[PDB]
Order: C-alpha cells, then sequence, then structure tokens
C-alpha cells in the first residue's frame, strides 16, 4: 500500500480539494457541471464523493483489537456490500504497529498484527478507505495536537459537519475513554465554544467536543 | 438515504415522502427539538439526516448485527442483469427474435419495456460494476455480454437504447449529492465495455486435458460471437 | 383388471 | 393490586440478583469420555460403565 | 360482576346472571386457531367445545382431489414418462454448466473468506441424483468447490462422465436392463472417481457420515476387483472417522480378501487392512490389532501406512505395563474419544429434563409417557398397579397388586 500511494500520490493530490467547508455546496457544483454537457487507492479527501454516495461508514480505532479480530473482520465483511464503507487514519495504524511491537499481552499484540494484515489487504483491494499523514494535516484543526483519538473524533466531526447523511460508526473497546469525548477529552470551559459549534462552518473541528452532538451524532457500535 | 434505497439499491424510495404507507404519521421517531411539532424542518441536512438514521433498518439496508450481502460482487451484479433480461424478454419471444421485422405489438412494447428496464438497471448498478472491476473474472464479464445481447441492448462501443441521453433541461435535474446519479450515462457504459474488454483480454493472457481444452474452445468461440454481435473486436 | 380409485365417473 | 406498573417498575426485578440466578445462567458441562455426550460434573447415566466409574 | 367485555373471548372476569354463557371448554381466540385447538382439531377431528362445525375443505382439495387420477390417465402417464438417457443428459449438462459458472473463492489475506452460497447448483444436483440413484452432499460439493485442485479433479471428471454417457454408454441402465457380468467401463469408472472426489470433500469439511454415504453409493456403481478394494477402503476410512467402528472393519476385512484379485502396484490391501487395525484399535482389541499389523506387514513389508501404524501399537504397547495388561473384556469399547462420537452424543444425546427414558418412551412407533412405558414397571409405572386379574394370583407378595 505504500508503494502504490507513492505512485499514485499525484491523481490523489490532484483530486483532493482546497476547501473543507461547504463540501455539499461543492458537490453540488461538480454534478452540475456533469449534467451540462483505471481506478487509484481510495483516500478520504480524494474520495469524498464516494463517501457521500455511501450510506454508513465505520470509523476504524486501535483500541478494537485489545484481544481478537472478530469486529475488524465484521467490519470488513460489511465493506463489500457497497453500501457501507471503513476509514482507517494513519494515527490509527502507528498505534496499531507500536501496540503489536510493544504491548505485554501477546493476544493484543498477535490481534494486532492480524489487524495491521487485514486493513492491508482491504486498502490493496480499495475495499477500505485510508487517511494518510498528508490528508491529516490538511483535515485536522490548524495548530491542533492529534492522537489517535483525536483524528477520530475529528473525521468524525468533519463528516457530520460536511457529509450529515452518512452515519456515522466508531469501532472502539468499550473500555476506550475516546467513547466520550465530552467527558475525557476536553479542553475545558472555554468561552469560545457553544454546543452549535460543530455545525459552526468557521469553528475548529474539536470545539465539537465540548457538546454531546458530537456524540448523538455519531454511535459507538 | 441509510434506511431508504443506497448506492446500488434498485428500489426507488423518497423517504422525505411517507408512500408505501397505510397510516398517516402520528409520532416522528427522529425528533431534536418540541418546536418540530409544527416545524419538523425535514430537507435541512442534518434534522433529515436525524430522522433517517432513526429510521430501523428496512430490506435493503442491514442491521450491524446482521450478515450483509455482496451486492458490490461482479459475479453477482452480471447475473443480475442476466435475470433482468430473462424476466423482461420471455424464453419464447427471445427464441423468435434469435431465429428472425414481423412482430405483433404487444412483443414490440415488451421488448422495449425490456430495454428500458435493464437500462435503468444499469444505470442502478453502474457504482457497484465500476467499483468490482478489478477482482473480477473472465466467465462473469462474457456474461455481462451475453446479458446485454440477451437484453437485446447493443453498448456503446462507439436497437440501441444506451446511445442517447436522457431527455431533461439541465436546470431541472436531480443534482443533490449523496443520491447514485450518472448524467454522463452514455459515456460511462462505454468506458465499462472498454475496461471489461481490457479485462476479458487480460484474464485471457493469464490463463494463457480434454476439459479444459474444450473449455478453452468453447470460451474462445463466444467471446468471439458476442463480442462481433456487440460490435467489438479482441 | 381393477384398481382402486378414489373416485369413479 | 393497587395501580398499574410501569416498563422500568417491570424490569426492577431483571435489575435484581434472583431474577439473574433463576433464568440467565449458563451451566458449565463437558462432554464425557465414555458416551461423548453433554454432562454436567455429579450426574452421571445409568449404563453399567459410567455407574461402575462416574466420570 | 362484569369487569370486561360480554364476548367469551373478553379477558376479566364476569359473572352467571349478568354474562350467561355456555360451557366453552376450549375454543380459538381473536388471532385465529391456537396449537391446542390445532391438536383438537386433529386428533378428536372438531374443536373441543363442540360448536364448531368442522370445514376441511382446503385439505381435501390438497391431498385427494390431488391425487385422485382416473384409471387410464394412470394407465398411460407410465408409458408417456420422459426419456432416461435424454434426462440424465441434459441433467449432466446444466449440472456441468453451473459447476463451471461457480466463481471462485477470493483468497484474502488476515482472515478467511465466505465461500458463495451455492444456489444455482442444487437443482442440477437434485436432478442428477434422481436420474443416477445417487446422493451428493452439498457440504462436499461446496468443498470441493472452494478448493482448488478439487475443483479440477471434479470438473475433469464430469466432463468425461458427459462424453462417455454422450457417447452412447449408460453402464447403470445396460447392467440393469441385462439382469432383467463383464469390467467397469469408462463412464462408470468416471462416476466412481467424481463421487470419490465428493467423498474427500465431505472428509475435508468434516462431515463423514455424507462422505461414507457416497463412498457407498460409488461401491454400489462400481464393479471392478481394483475399484472395489479402493472403495472398500475409501469407506472404511469414512468410517473410522465417523465412528462406525463395525463398517469400518467390515470394510477393510472385505479389501483385504478382494486383495488378490488386485494388481501388486495397488495400495487399496494395504490401506484395507490399515483400517481393518484402527477399527480393532477403536474397539480396544490390541492384540487383534497387532495381529492384523503384523499380517499386513508380511503381505507388504515397507508400506509407510504400516509402519506408522506399527510404531503407534508399539507406543500404546509399551504405554501398556503401566495397566500391566489390555482394557478389560468388562468394558472393552467404553471410552469414547472421536469429534465425530461428540457430536452425536450433542445431537442424539437423552437431555435432561427432555428426551430421556423419563420424558417420553418411543413404543413401536408411537410416543408413551415414561409410565406407560413397557420395558418396565418401575414405581411409576401404571403395570405396577394391576393385579390378579381373575385368573390366578401370581404372585406371592400380599399387599399390593
Ligand atoms: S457417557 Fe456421559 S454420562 Fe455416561
Amino acid at each position: 500500500v505504500a508503494d502504490r500511494l507513492r505512485v499514485e500520490q499525484s491523481v490523489i493530490t490532484s483530486l483532493i480539494p482546497s476547501s473543507l467547508r461547504d463540501v455539499q455546496v461543492q458537490m453540488l457544483m461538480s454534478n452540475e457541471r456533469n449534467a451540462l454537457n483505471k481506478r487509484p487507492l481510495m483516500t478520504m479527501l480524494s474520495q469524498l464523493e464516494y463517501l457521500n454516495s455511501i450510506d454508513s461508514v465505520f470509523i476504524l480505532h486501535s483500541s478494537l483489537m485489545a484481544t481478537s479480530t472478530d469486529q475488524l473482520v465484521s467490519a470488513v465483511r460489511r465493506l463489500p456490500s457497497g453500501k457501507d464503507s471503513l476509514i482507517v487514519t494513519m494515527s490509527c495504524l502507528r498505534a496499531l504497529s507500536v501496540k503489536s511491537l510493544t504491548s505485554p499481552s501477546m493476544k493484543e499484540r498477535i490481534a494486532c498484527a492480524r489487524a495491521l494484515e487485514i486493513v492491508s489487504y482491504e486498502l490493496e483491494k480499495g475495499r477500505a478507505v485510508l487517511l494518510p499523514f498528508s490528508e491529516e494535516i490538511l483535515l485536522h484543526d490548524a495548530g491542533a495536537y492529534c492522537d489517535e483519538d483525536l483524528m477520530l473524533w475529528t473525521v468524525a466531526a468533519f463528516l457530520a459537519r460536511e457529509l450529515p447523511l452518512v452515519k456515522v460508526h466508531t469501532l472502539m473497546h468499550s473500555n476506550c475513554t475516546a467513547r466520550t469525548p465530552y467527558r475525557f477529552l476536553k479542553g475545558g470551559h472555554n468561552l469560545l465554544v457553544s454546543s452549535r459549534s460543530l455545525y459552526d462552518k468557521g469553528a475548529p473541528l474539536l470545539s465539537s467536543l465540548h457538546s454531546k452532538e458530537l456524540r448523538l451524532v455519531t454511535h459507538n457500535v | 438515504v441509510y434506511g431508504g434505497s443506497g448506492r446500488g439499491d434498485l428500489l426507488y424510495e423518497n423517504p422525505d415522502a411517507r408512500r408505501h404507507s397505510g397510516r398517516a404519521l402520528g409520532v416522528l421517531n427522529g425528533v431534536r427539538h418540541s418546536s418540530q411539532a409544527t416545524m419538523p424542518e425535514s430537507g435541512q441536512l442534518y434534522y433529515r439526516k436525524l430522522i433517517l438514521h432513526s429510521r430501523p433498518p428496512n430490506g435493503s439496508c442491514a442491521g450491524l448485527q446482521r450478515h450483509c450481502h455482496d451486492t458490490c460482487n461482479w459475479s453477482y451484479l452480471i447475473p443480475s442483469l442476466h435475470r433482468c433480461a430473462e424476466s423482461a424478454i420471455s424464453a419464447k419471444l427471445w427464441e423468435k427474435m434469435c431465429q428472425l421485422v414481423n412482430l405483433t405489438q404487444y412483443e414490440r412494447q415488451r421488448v422495449r419495456d425490456g430495454q428500458n428496464l435493464y437500462r435503468y438497471e444499469v444505470h442502478q448498478r453502474l457504482p457497484l460494476l465500476e467499483e468490482s472491476i478489478g477482482w473480477a473474472q473472465l466467465d462473469d464479464l462474457l456474461g455481462w455480454f451475453r446479458s446485454a445481447r440477451r437484453a437485446w441492448v447493443r453498448l456503446p462501443t462507439s436497437s440501441s437504447a444506451m446511445s442517447c441521453r436522457l431527455e431533461g433541461h439541465a436546470d431541472s435535474r436531480d443534482t443533490t449529492p449523496g443520491r447514485n446519479q450518472v448524467f454522463d450515462t452514455p459515456e460511462r457504459v462505454e468506458q465499462l465495455t472498454e475496461a471489461t474488454v481490457h479485462r476479458i483480454r487480460e484474464e485471457l493472457q493469464r490463463l494463457n486435458s480434454a476439459r479444459r481444452l474444450a473449455r478453452d474452445e468453447e470460451l474462445s468461440r463466444c467471446v468471439e460471437e458476442e463480442l462481433g454481435w456487440h460490435g467489438v473486436a479482441l | 383388471a381393477a384398481a382402486a380409485a378414489a373416485a369413479a365417473a | 393490586p393497587k395501580r398499574k406498573k410501569n416498563p422500568m417498575q417491570l424490569r426492577r426485578k431483571v435489575y435484581g440478583l434472583h431474577f439473574k440466578e433463576k433464568y440467565l445462567k449458563m451451566e458449565e458441562w463437558y462432554y464425557c469420555p465414555l458416551c461423548a455426550e453433554p454432562k454436567k460434573p455429579g450426574e452421571w447415566c445409568r449404563r453399567e460403565d459410567c455407574r461402575q466409574i462416574k466420570p | 360482576y362484569q369487569r370486561g367485555g360480554w364476548s367469551p373471548g373478553s379477558k376479566h372476569q364476569k359473572h352467571m346472571t349478568l354474562n350467561p354463557t355456555l360451557y366453552l371448554y376450549r375454543f380459538p381466540g381473536p388471532h385465529g386457531p391456537g396449537p391446542y385447538t390445532m391438536k383438537y382439531w386433529w386428533t378428536l377431528g372438531c374443536f373441543p367445545t363442540g360448536m364448531e362445525v368442522p370445514f376441511r375443505l382446503h385439505e381435501f382439495l390438497s391431498t385427494y382431489q390431488q391425487e385422485h387420477v382416473p384409471v387410464e390417465v394412470e394407465e398411460w402417464l407410465r408409458c408417456y414418462i420422459k426419456d432416461p438417457l435424454s434426462e440424465l443428459v441434459n441433467a449432466s449438462n446444466d449440472f456441468f454448466k453451473a459447476v463451471e459458472v461457480y466463481p471462485e473463492v477470493e483468497s484474502a489475506r488476515g482472515y478467511k473468506t465466505l465461500q458463495p452460497s451455492i444456489a444455482p447448483l442444487l437443482v442440477p444436483m437434485k436432478k442428477f441424483e434422481e436420474q443416477l440413484g445417487v446422493k451428493i452432499s452439498p457440504v462436499g460439493l461446496r468443498s470441493v468447490l472452494s478448493n482448488p485442485v478439487l475443483k479440477d479433479r471434479f470438473l475433469d471428471d464430469l466432463f468425461d462422465y458427459k462424453s462417455y454417457v454422450e457417447k452412447g454408454g449408460s453402464t447403470p441402465h445396460r447392467r440393469l436392463a441385462r439382469s432383467r457380468a463383464e469390467t467397469t467401463a469408462d463412464d462408470e469408472r468416471s462416476l466412481i472417481l467424481l463421487l470419490t472426489t465428493i467423498s474427500e470433500g465431505c472428509i475435508n469439511a468434516g462431515n463423514y457420515s455424507d462422505a461414507a454415504s457416497v463412498l457407498a453409493d460409488a461401491l454400489m456403481f462400481c464393479h471392478d476387483p481394483d475399484s472395489q478394494a479402493t472403495t472398500h477402503a475409501n469407506i472404511s476410512f469414512a468410517s473410522l472417522l465417523n465412528a462406525d467402528f463395525k463398517g469400518a472393519e467390515y470394510n477393510g476385512r472385505e479389501a483385504a480378501l478382494l486383495q488378490p484379485q488386485v494388481k501388486p502396484t495397488s495400495t487399496a490391501c494395504a490401506r484395507g487392512y490399515v483400517g481393518w487395525a484402527a477399527a480393532a484399535a477403536y474397539q480396544d482389541d490390541f492384540e487383534k490389532a497387532e495381529a492384523i499389523v503384523k499380517d499386513g506387514l508380511t503381505l507388504y513389508v515397507g508400506n509407510e501406512h504400516l509402519e506408522k501404524l506399527a510404531n503407534k501399537l508399539q507406543a500404546l504397547r509399551e504405554e501398556q505395563p503401566s495397566v500391566y495388561k489390555q482394557v478389560p473384556r468388562s468394558l472393552r469399547e467404553s471410552r469414547s474419544h472421536l469429534p465425530s462420537q461428540q457430536s452425536r452424543g450433542l445431537l442424539s444425546g437423552s437431555g435432561k429434563g427432555f428426551s430421556n427414558e423419563f420424558d417420553w418412551v418411543e413404543f413401536k412407533n408411537k410416543l408413551y409417557p415414561s409410565k406407560m412405558d413397557p420395558r418396565n414397571n418401575e414405581m411409576g409405572s401404571v403395570f405396577r398397579r394391576v393385579g390378579d386379574l381373575g385368573s390366578f394370583i401370581s404372585t406371592s407378595r400380599s399387599m399390593e397388586r
């Protein structure tokens, strides 16, 4: 997948849009242009239109495979339906690799290695979606540090703000603290954020952490 | 789009319109504010998202626990088109047309309806076929050509039904995002035809006992006759 | 030459 | 026998422990080495070998 | 007094004065007849109340009108039955087409791809089974098609069978007509090979009973001594895996008896000896197993299977001194060790609280309560409470009976 991404980087960069807001407006304008008279690697920003067409989107998380890969196997089984998509992040892959190479639990290590293999195969076949580090830079807030959890929640907030009709589920371990962003991932009482900052196009994506609306629109399944 | 017809679904369903209902809706499951009693604000992206995602999983969609179906598989998409053509045109009529323009008005209208239905089905299945080109199979691509022939639609290789785009002024067409509309249907179908021809060529090159000899002979004869009928070579 | 039939005539 | 109950008032019993012990219990078992049937420890068959030696 | 509706279907209580009613023991409800009323319908012929009017017009139409046929039509239908040879040829053609068009499994990395369901293969399989008098296992076919090598070894055999049948050869039909002697023909050999491939797929899947049945059908078809020996060896192995020791031993003995009719190059005789020895070992007769292995070695010295089995028996013999003898003749078969035996016990095992000797007892063809069981006059048996019908006292005890 690394070699494929390097080969197909130019197409991905050309297809990635300039602005990440008013995505619905941009899609409508593209549709109007089309109405008026091969396949590269699938990534979120280049394939936003594909994601918009898709009905369900599962965001992968490293903690999901703390013990077994059954849930990831279920997600990839759901993938070929054509109506569902899977989103994996570079931060998620990094977390999987580091915890497979360092976690004291042998079950966790083997499960994470198997998950890496499965994700690699799915990306190779193109049925999955990848969010490289460059796209993470483009998407994440201006000057916000993002780990796996923060990157996952920024992706969820972007999908909920620019592609509302796509139903966003999150695959993660029930013990993970990222399941409740407004309870654990919160920057304190900030006067510049409110419950409507999720829908505020100009506001940073992470402002949605302070409110339950992000959790309202994102389902942990 | 979650609870209703999605990407490759054939059934046309307007989720906002309460069609296919025997009751006047009294309770709206997806409600965010009490004001939505008299101002539901349906159509707005966020509230419509809430309502549609609150809708239960119908037959088209599948629950998170129920095992889904690989609808995006070429080996399933092609036989779907073949079955569509078979249902549209009866075996007797297909045999009569192959033997043979002297046809009954009912039979002519049946053929036209079959061609229209096949075109609509191709339009609906186009994204799935495009996604499944990569891992398709030679038998299924030959079946694609056979299904087109049976439906009697000549693919636009550059009667004929794909070559002419559907009527409608560009200022009124449904350009709304999230709906799998293919405005450039003839161009997309021509690209798909070229891609499947190239895929067949690659599969034959990769492939290059009595059973296997006979299989190769029949496959070559089929490929030849079907491509000749559709106006393609190699 | 006879068989048991459910109904006759 | 004085007032109707609501779903949560009915679900109090499943919240309790007696309901779980009476209804929601899983039995631990194993395959008998002799008859190869599911078997719970402490209970055996009437076969001669089972009676003589009790798996 | 009156609390609910006046109709009998109303729930709450009523009183005789206000809402007098007839004695309706049990009648259907608002949502249609229930299982209890339908049991009454089938047993007594009408609902227990008796006020209902029996009405089985639909049942009559389903059964009697459908099965009614006049004498002349019944006589001419047999003569107008279809052509068996052409029907078999068409069945083989469509079955081969369906198998060939069956998609190949994608070899995914990191997990096991689900094998595509076989929807269109069943009807061709059903007609092929009907025509050939054989029964193919859907699980076996699924496994054969999923495996790439087995898929080719099945397709080639099926194509050969089709070619030889189209060439005018129907060995089973010709043999049956002649019987109404020779050796196995090419068509019959191809059919046997196809059935053996299906059985191998069944064994790979884990359906040893289906494998054994398919191999038994193949044995029925075959007539050559070498084919008989090979099929007997295969059936013995299948029965060993399926936990059918008597069948395994019988098939192994038959193969070892057919040994002389087979050429030296074949190994079916050694396979049959190995199967017989394994059946003896599972029956826990180590002396018999060792003797059989010794005979097999004396026959074919150097056989890998015989050497492996001899080594295993030697290890068991070295372990035996711990017991100082063999398993006592008292049990001689008690221990169960096969996954097939475990599955059989899970399925047909007498469950706790039902399907036991205390829940229902199966008489000749009927279900009885434990108290009416004619196999034991236990303390819960009605037979105990009878005694001294009038002929003679019949028992010394003088307290009951
Ligand atoms: S064999 Fe299992 S209880 Fe006796």
